């Protein structure tokens, strides 16, 4: 799982 | 609906969602929000528009966070309310710890922690179980980037570079997994990171200098450097293909103004090859610090081993290094 | 197994330490999931398989996935509320890469972002959310891709400038929103919005950062980014954090908005340590990039790490003159073959969409950035002495041009193992949209007087 903000 | 039926909320009218649908063409990537979330957020719009600092607004922010902890606006408004009302931030941290334990990879929870903990009026010194809470997080994900970022801030804020739990917690994480690069990175900050409170924070010393000298310490504690290099060698011997301690040692030598050739014999001991990092170390020693006698050819041989056998996906970078060494050697032969 | 697949992509690495830790367990699991897909023998894979043993890009499947991703989501997707502008951007960018004309989305983009714009300036995740530089970046890039005067007109440029000026910090960086965190995303997203909207370089006269002696949006900024390099050579999100490919992209792309790559990047970064750390992001046999040392490959780094390469390569090659004779290039310093294998063999989902890695469901973020990285390998991207900007500030950023790097035949260290049938539209390495879209919005704004 990738999160950018 | 919970807010609209509560007389606690009677004195304020919610602001309905306007997402642009039935004010034109239909909007994109819409979410069919639950009734509870639609209602809560419509009350949040109203309180924020009024700049309301109140206990009810504080409870509303906690409710919205329970539904969507990635709502960045509600966390910032929560922190405004906590400070405006003089709330007990020890109690806020105990609530935040529960949220943090429920949700991973989240910018807001760890930014909010830094907002609260930065208040010296409330937290004049490191709280007594703060390091243990960070270790609760690292037991679940030892490489959690936002928790390590918070711990770097905590070390600078409370001046913890020489605090024994910082090194002990890094060593416990490296005993559990010597390949934990996040722990190696924090080790570099504790040992070699800049500490001058009158300068902006940096990952490396000497960022006002030429970029080739970035990292150079103004004053070198030679015994500390020796100790950290010995520690690095001991960890390498447990798992010689682990990049992290090799990179850490390069960083220590750069900080100290010492050459890679200090480890020439150690690197040769792995070369029948037990470490690709040892081969790259040797290529650099022969290329960059040896001005002799076939040293250029030996560097090229090491890079050829990397490109053909031991790290072939990086062939184009090894060949770029071969071209640089060959040009340099040609320049040497020329003069 | 197909004869066109080299052993490097069919076997684990030669050297293997005896000690098992969680890092090696996860690395080994990832290699073992990727191997049947790299070899082209997994029953989830659709052909045709090319001469290098690699499946086609499943264009129709991905188009349908990206169009569907623009429609409505159920309540369970509430955590994406703050990310709605991103979901618009990722889908439009994937559709553009795949060769769609996204003009027909102009009205729906206008509808979506009109509601998310705050009257005090900037764009947030949606009605009632405070402005955030990431949602403003996503919205501006979306507006650029759909184009048209009506979309460009929606943005309140003066209020955007006032709000972005509030984010400028004493140390030269930017927070991502008022009261939010400071990291290199803030800097890169703020400066891309600033550049594409041709905002004034000077800070608003009331900007707090003026009290700390700063005068313009770029004052103290490359120095701040230099302070995010780490001992490993890579670049972290904020000073002292761990080097990471996503933050290296933000920092290097932001440096290239400040001047020519061969001036700014070697001045503020130690290239001697940056280059090997960037090279070390790529693994075999997977072929893709990881974000940080001792972690796993992931298809979204095909953009964050992959698009660092044209920036670093330009810093080493220098600006290409349109008049002068062709100069020598350092070429590609990573394996285009490896990256292409990882994206096409390992990151395509049989039902459409692309993913982080085998075993993960797709999403439109991974679909956008795996496609973006596949496009990068298909072009020479370089900066020139010919800019579409009429002004000096960001002149180099508007000078980037592209030539196709055509599909190859034969073995080699720097080869194109996609087919030409897999060719995507080129994207600008700093703005992450088609060059013409970035050009058109910048030039339109350059020709508008700044609002009173
Ligand atoms: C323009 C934007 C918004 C750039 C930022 C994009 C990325 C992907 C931010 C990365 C931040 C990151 C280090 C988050 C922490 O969690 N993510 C991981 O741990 C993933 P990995 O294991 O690949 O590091
Ligand atoms: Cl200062
Ligand atoms: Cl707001
Ligand atoms: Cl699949
Ligand atoms: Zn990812």
């Amino acid at each position: 799982k990738c999160v950018v903000m | 609906g919970k807010y609209s039926s509560d007389p606690e909320w009677a004195s304020i009218k919610p602001i309905e969602l306007n997402d642009g649908s039935d004010f034109g063409a239909m909007p994109l990537a819409t979410i069919s929000y639950s009734p509870e979330y639609l209602e809560a957020t419509s009350y949040l719009r109203a309180v924020m528009a009024a700049n309301e600092m109140s206990e009810r607004a504080l409870r509303l922010t906690g409710d919205i966070i329970s539904m969507n902890p990635a709502h960045y606006t509600v966390w910032i408004y929560r922190a405004k309310i906590l400070f405006a009302l003089g709330k007990d931030l020890n109690e806020e941290i105990e609530w935040l710890n529960k949220v943090a334990l429920k949700h991973l990879k989240n910018y807001q929870i760890w930014h909010h922690r830094q907002v609260l903990m930065s208040s010296r009026a409330h937290f004049p010194t490191l709280p007594p179980r703060e390091q243990d809470f960070l270790m609760e997080m690292f037991a679940q994900d030892a490489k959690s980037y936002h928790v390590w970022t918070y711990r770097h801030w905590l070390v600078r804020h409370f001046k913890l570079w020489d605090h024994p739990r910082e090194i002990q917690d890094v060593e416990a994480l490296l005993k559990a997994d010597v390949r934990n690069n996040s722990a190696w990175n924090h080790r570099y900050m504790l040992r070699f990171g800049p500490r001058d409170e009158n300068e902006f924070d940096a990952g490396l010393h000497n960022t006002t200098g030429p970029s080739s000298e970035k990292g150079r310490l103004p004053v070198v504690d030679e015994d500390l450097v020796d100790s950290e290099l010995q520690y690095s060698q001991s960890r390498i011997l447990e798992a010689p293909e682990n990049r992290s301690p090799w990179s850490y040692a390069r960083g220590v030598l750069q900080a100290a103004g010492r050459p890679l050739s200090e480890w020439k014999d150690f690197a040769r001991s792995f070369v029948a090859v037990k470490s690709s990092h040892a081969i790259e170390w040797l290529a650099d020693v022969y290329a960059e610090e040896d001005g002799s006698e076939g040293s250029a050819a030996e560097a090229v041989k090491m890079l050829t081993l990397l490109k053909e056998k031991y790290d072939p996906i990086r062939r184009n970078y090894w060949e770029y290094r071969i071209r640089q060494i060959t040009a340099s050697a040609a320049h040497a032969t020329e003069i | 197994v197909h004869p066109g697949i080299p052993a490097l992509f069919r076997e684990p690495p030669l050297i293997h330490d005896l000690l098992s830790t969680e890092t090696t367990e996860l690395q080994s699991e990832t290699v073992n999931k990727c191997l049947p897909l790299l070899k082209g023998i997994h029953n989830s894979q659709k052909g045709p398989f090319n001469k290098y043993g690699i499946p086609a890009l499943q264009r129709k499947d991905h188009l349908e996935y990206l169009y569907d991703s623009l429609e409505d989501y159920p309540a369970s997707f509430v955590a994406l509320d703050a990310s709605r502008p991103w979901m618009v951007y990722w889908a439009l960018a994937g559709l553009c890469l795949l060769g769609e004309d996204v003009t027909r989305f102009r009205e729906r983009v206008i509808s979506t972002f009109t509601a998310a714009q705050n009257s005090t300036g900037g764009i947030g995740g949606g009605h009632g959310q405070m402005s955030h530089v990431a949602s403003s970046y996503a919205a501006v890039l979306s507006i650029a891709m759909v184009g048209g005067e009506e979309a460009f007109k929606l943005i309140d440029r003066k209020a955007m400038w006032k709000w972005l000026g509030k984010l400028k910090q004493p140390d030269g960086g930017f927070t991502v929103c008022e009261g939010g965190e400071e990291d290199v995303r803030g800097a890169y997203c703020a400066m891309v919005v600033h550049a594409l909207l041709d905002l004034p370089l000077a800070l608003p006269p009331e900007a707090e950062a003026r009290q700390n002696g700063l005068e313009t949006f770029t004052d103290g900024l490359p120095e701040y980014l230099s302070r995010c390099q780490t001992y490993e050579g890579g670049i972290s999100g904020s000073p002292g954090s761990e080097a990471h490919g996503a933050y290296a992209f933000c920092a290097l792309a932001c440096l290239c908005l400040l001047g020519r790559p061969e001036v700014v990047v070697p001045r503020y970064m130690n290239i001697a340590t940056l280059l090997p750390w960037l090279s070390a992001r790529q693994y075999a046999p997977e072929g893709g990039f990881s974000g940080r040392t001792n972690k796993l490959v992931d298809g979204c780094y095909s953009h964050w790490v992959g698009n660092c390469w044209p920036l670093v390569q330009a810093a080493l090659d220098g600006t290409q003159p349109l008049a002068g004779p062709k100069r020598s290039s350092v070429g590609n310093l990573y394996s285009r073959e490896g990256l292409t294998r990882y994206i096409l063999s390992c990151c395509q989902c049989k039902l459409g969409g692309l993913r982080d890695k085998p075993g993960k469901h797709p999403d439109s973020y991974h679909t956008c950035y795996a496609l973006t990285g596949l496009s990068t390998v298909q072009y020479y991207h370089y900066c020139t002495d010919s800019s579409v900007s009429s002004k000096d500030d960001f002149s180099s950023a508007f000078s980037w041009k592209h030539d196709p790097n055509f599909a190859s035949d034969g073995q080699g260290s720097d080869i194109g193992v996609f087919t030409e049938n897999d060719r995507l539209v080129p994207f600008h390495p700093i703005f992450v949209i088609p060059h013409k879209s970035a050009e058109d919005i910048r030039v339109w704004f350059e020709n508008q007087s700044f609002d009173l």
